[PDB]
C-alpha cells in the first residue's frame, strides 16, 4: 500500500502527461486515514462507534 | 501547565531537521562516519519552543 500511494502520488503525474498513453489502472489505491477502534476503550468511556 | 520529571539524557532535534515523510512517520537525515547520508526513523513526544 505504501508503493501504491507512491505510484498514485508521484509517478502517475508524469506518466499520463506523455503522448499515446491511454487509460490505465494501478494495483491497489492511495492511502486512507485508517482509524483503529478497540472495544475495551469504548467500554471504558461509555462510548459506541456511532 | 503541570510540571513533572527530568530526563538527564535527552536529545533535542531541531524542527527544521526532522520532516514527516509520505507515510506519516518522522524521518531525519543523518551522516555516518564514512561520510554518507543515511535516513533514520524518529518518534517524537514533546515540543519545547523550537526543538523536538
Amino acid at each position: 500500500e505504501d508503493l501504491s500511494n507512491y505510484i498514485v502520488s508521484n509517478i502517475q503525474d508524469p506518466l499520463s502527461r506523455t503522448k499515446g498513453v491511454g487509460d490505465f489502472q494501478v494495483f491497489g489505491s492511495q492511502y486512507s486515514m485508517r482509524i483503529w477502534l478497540d472495544p475495551a476503550k469504548l467500554n471504558s468511556y461509555q462510548l459506541t462507534p456511532g | 501547565q503541570l510540571q513533572e520529571g527530568v530526563k538527564q539524557k535527552a536529545i533535542l532535534a531541531p524542527q527544521q531537521g526532522v520532516t514527516r515523510d509520505l507515510k506519516g512517520q518522522a524521518t531525519a537525515l543523518v551522516v555516518n562516519a564514512q561520510n554518507k547520508v543515511e535516513l533514520r526513523v524518529i518518534k517524537a513526544d514533546r515540543v519545547i519552543g523550537d526543538k523536538w
